[PDB]
């Protein structure tokens, strides 16, 4: 609806787009159309206080890429085309047989305007991603509709998201995207690689046919003349030619195993016209010349109906991240002998070398093609290449030399009432306050005023450094790292990279070393007994001997009276100790945290209440400043009978010392007797009652576990739907314990590493919903609280307010033979019940809704 | 009915409960004095400030439904 000015124009383009969508709806598999205003080269020798500029002009006579064919068409001087398609000259080399070359020109002319699809081409890539050519070769093949799979030399989180952007950015209607790490060298692996890409789905997967191939190489190998045939450059000389030669044969050997041999496969080969031509190259040149044996080899060696060779001479392209010497001149080359192509989108032409009307011609014959933009028409490339820079590097320098001596010369001479709202909310999750993670759901960055909140927690800063008495004189900043690095540690420009990742990469896995209380998880203390017959006579301290005597009866271990001492010891064949055993646990390391929990909180309550109860205790104050209402005594100035109050705290665990009561008691570790009050599930709210705001009104406390803390809202909102109570407070926390895991995953739910390691290492990931790699969700320690008010006292002297209450659970109405069974219609189908007796017209009980 | 209706909120109740505010004023207006004039304001401040509660009880009771319990 038109109230926003943009919205009308938005609506204008919408129907414009919608029609463009509707017209092309269910059409072909889109384009290859890289409609970006292609530039050229922009070198600019700055006169004054700067040197060489960079690049990216705008290119005169271009704009649309339609022109970019035509510009690349009629090349300069004695030329056929800038990029040509030659032929093996029936006696000689690669003469520009313009006959067949016309079609490639035409196919390029067929591009831009007409969309260029590539649906169902079955392609595979060796070369890199973000660095160079293949990403362009990737991208158009996505919008070509092609079924594509890709390798990578590296393997990281940094590359995994990288392609994950692109399939969400360029993957068309029918394209398929799957990645895999792959070392090009160490040639044994490609047999497993060629396995997996022709394997049936009852094997590793990907039942494809692989009908095009691009093997783009690596390893720059710079600055080496002839007499050095040295190390891994030699190994690099293998991986430019040997393995890729050993690649394409077993493709056919896999293909002719099935015998689908009247459907061939493309191979496009990166050729180089400049061999014996550049400088400190080493093995790179004559390795590139090795590819040309295939032209004779494609005839007369029985694989021609399977492999479709069409090489690519391409070179001298900017867009330098790697492999591109001279990110500098690009312009005198297009001036002295004006010949073209110092650009970045040569691969656009290479996409045209994977289309029909061409590959069918490649089914006829291999295609040598001088795609290189007339660069061979330069006599003496290399020294003239040096000659351009050596003039340019001095003139930049000598002007940069002019101003400094000018500056050297210059410097010297001078001197209602039942609908209820939420009012203060606060959770302590894995990260910091709820205000911290609300940025962390928004961004990855921590918003420096918010980032120091992450440093106020975890004990990282040392705020309240004395308003007086800083570093030797006065002056003060909220300090950090108690007394090495107290130097002024500011909430402005500082705290970046000095409180970062070491301060950030502690809250995600390895779960700790030594927190709960130790819980190594690399070794789990699992214990076995034994009953051999050595006999020892150790030493004791008295009154242990009687429970020694009571446990194993007098036919074993007659103790003795150990005269002038306490007693004496072991007798017979002992039937004990349950010593220990080094055992390995697989499942672990989902959560972590906070590394410090003592805010301004009263000590010696942390001797007693301890384990999980700190987290709720800080939380409710954290919700009260989220309410903006400290001093909870000052609620009763809205004078009541004070009969309203307490929360409905919940959680399955909290065991945390019951393991002390069960494992450590009966193994005698000194734990307080008063732990039985702290065993139960409501005693959290009791210190929310007693050593906090202290009305003795309503308390409910359900369990709701494995999906908990939503339920206490509903029973809490029932209490204010009832007149039995006004203002209330919610349930909350889960918690994590060492007996929790392993007895987690034995029920086979939560997660399991190693198959989380071994699939994609990525320990910060750990959560893959709905892109079909789920392993359960996760587990966290967690603590969370929301408070709610009567909407009227919430109005009258405003708390303030957040939002709107929504739902109502708990009518299960189901039985089976399973626990747990997920939420099917067992829940939330009585929600939106809506029995549908015959209405055909709209307008507590309500059989309609 | 699920649209934010308010019409039947205003028509049946919010007129009928507004019918006997003046007619509930009339319900006192048969006992106008009748031996008040010594107990007039006790006859005023007891009945009038308790029939306001009945209207107020009927106010939220009508507004039980029509939105707060529309379903």
């Amino acid at each position: 609806a038109q109230a926003d000015k943009q919205d009308i124009s938005s609506s204008t383009r919408v129907e414009f787009e919608k029609l463009y969508s509707d017209l092309m709806k269910f059409l072909e598999s889109s384009k290859e159309i890289d409609p970006s205003q292609t530039t050229q080269l922009a070198g600019m020798d700055v006169e004054d206080a700067l040197d060489k500029d960079s690049t990216k002009e705008v290119a005169s006579l271009p704009n649309k890429s339609t022109i970019s064919k035509t510009v690349s068409s009629t090349i300069p001087r004695e030329t056929i085309p800038f990029l040509h398609l030659r032929k093996k000259t029936p006696a000689g080399d690669w003469k520009y047989d313009r006959q067949l070359s016309s079609l490639f020109l035409d196919g390029l002319e067929k591009a831009a305007f007409n969309g260029v699809t590539f649906k169902d081409k079955y392609v595979l890539i060796t070369g890199a991603g973000k660095g160079s050519i293949g990403a362009e070769v990737l991208q158009g093949l996505l919008q070509g509709g092609a079924k594509v799979v890709v390798t990578t030399s590296r393997f990281s989180k940094q590359v995994t998201d990288y392609y994950q952007s692109i399939y969400a950015k360029y993957g068309a209607k029918g394209s398929t995207l799957i990645v895999v790490p792959f070392n090009q060298g160490s040639k044994q692996d490609v047999e497993a690689l060629i396995e997996f890409i022709y394997d049936t789905e009852k094997n590793g997967g990907l039942g494809w046919d692989l009908d095009a191939i691009i093997p783009f190489a690596a390893i720059p190998e710079q600055g080496i003349e002839l007499e050095h045939i040295d190390s891994k450059s030699e190994f690099a000389h293998r991986i430019m030619l040997t393995n890729i030669l050993r690649m394409m044969g077993c493709v056919k050997k896999q293909k002719s195993a099935r015998g689908i041999e009247t459907r061939p496969a493309q191979v496009i080969l990166p050729m180089s016209p400049n061999h014996g031509t550049f400088g400190g190259d080493g093995m790179y040149s004559e390795s590139k010349l090795s590819l040309e044996t295939l032209f004779n080899r494609w005839h007369s060696e029985s694989w021609a109906n399977q492999l479709t060779v069409c090489g690519a001479i391409i070179g001298w392209t900017r867009g330098t991240g790697l492999m591109s010497a001279n990110n500098i001149i690009a312009e005198g080359i297009e001036k002295m002998g004006v010949r073209t192509f110092s650009q970045k989108e040569m691969a656009f032409n290479l996409l045209g070398l994977l289309t029909p009307e061409v590959v069918e011609l490649c089914q006829k014959s291999p295609v040598m093609a001088d795609l290189n933009g007339g660069l061979q028409f330069v006599p003496e490339l290399k020294e003239f290449t040096a000659k351009l820079r050596k003039e340019l590097v001095e003139t930049s320098e000598v002007r940069k030399a002019v101003s400094i001596e000018t500056a050297l010369e210059h410097k010297v001479v001078n001197g209602l009432e039942r609908v209820i709202v939420v009012t203060g909310f606060a959770e302590v999750g894995p990260w910091g306050s709820a205000r911290t993670r609300w940025e962390m759901e928004a961004f990855g960055e921590f918003s420096l005023e918010g980032c120091v909140e992450m440093a106020w927690i975890m004990g990282f800063i040392s705020y309240h450094n004395g308003n007086l008495k800083g570093r030797p004189y006065t002056g003060w900043v909220d300090s950090k790292t108690k007394e090495p690095v107290d130097d002024k540690d500011v909430k402005a420009k500082y705290e970046t990279s000095i409180l970062e990742h070491s301060g950030i990469r502690l809250i995600e896995p390895e779960l700790f070393n030594g927190y709960n209380p130790e819980k190594k998880e690399m070794i789990q203390e699992v214990i076995v007994e034994e009953d051999l017959e050595p006999f020892e006579a150790s030493k004791e301290t008295a009154e242990q001997f009687k429970h020694q005597h009571g446990d194993k009866v007098d036919i074993f271990e007659i103790p003795e009276t150990g005269e002038y001492s306490v007693k004496l010891l072991k007798g017979a064949t002992l039937y004990i100790p349950k010593a220990l055993r080094f055992d390995r646990l697989v499942a672990g390391q989902i959560p972590t945290g906070w590394n410090a929990k003592t805010y301004g909180i009263s000590d010696d309550i942390i001797s007693q209440v301890d384990p999980i109860t700190l987290f709720v205790l800080v939380s409710v104050v954290e919700a009260f400043i989220a309410s903006g209402i400290t001093d909870p005594y000052e609620m009763y100035k809205y004078v009541h009978v004070s009969e309203v109050g307490n929360c409905s705290g919940s959680g399955m665990g909290g065991v945390s010392a019951l393991r002390g009561m069960f494992k450590d008691r009966f193994k005698d570790e000194p734990v307080q007797n008063d732990i039985l009050q702290e065993s139960f599930i409501n005693t959290m709210s009791a210190w929310v009652n007693m050593l906090l705001i202290s009305s003795s009104g309503p308390i409910k406390t359900p369990v709701g576990a494995c999906a908990t803390s939503v339920e206490s809202v509903d029973i809490g909102v029932e209490t204010i739907l009832s007149g039995k109570a006004r203002i209330c407070i919610v349930g909350g926390y889960d918690d994590f314990q060492e007996e929790g895991s392993f007895e987690f995953g034995n029920m086979k739910a939560t997660s399991n590493t190693l198959e989380e390691f071994e699939h994609g290492r990525t320990p910060a990931e750990m959560s893959r919903p709905a892109t079909t790699t789920r392993n359960g969700f996760m587990e966290a320690q967690g603590a969370g609280i929301q408070i709610i008010m009567q909407a009227d006292l919430a109005l009258k002297m405003g708390v303030p307010i957040y939002g709107i209450v929504a739902m109502a659970a708990t009518a299960t109405d189901k039985i089976g033979r399973s626990v747990p069974a997920p939420g099917k219609g067992i829940l939330t189908t009585a929600r939106e019940h809506h029995s549908s007796v015959k209405y055909a017209s709209p307008n507590k009980r309500d059989p309609r809704i | 009915l699920n649209m934010k209706y308010r019409k039947r909120q205003l028509v049946t109740r919010e007129a009928q409960i507004k019918d006997w505010v003046e007619n509930e004023l009339e319900a006192l207006k048969l006992e106008a004095e009748e031996i008040p004039s010594e107990d007039q304001n006790e006859f005023l401040l007891e009945r009038t400030r308790e029939i306001h509660n009945e209207a107020e009880s009927q106010l939220r009771a009508a507004q039980q439904q029509w939105g707060n319990d529309f379903y």
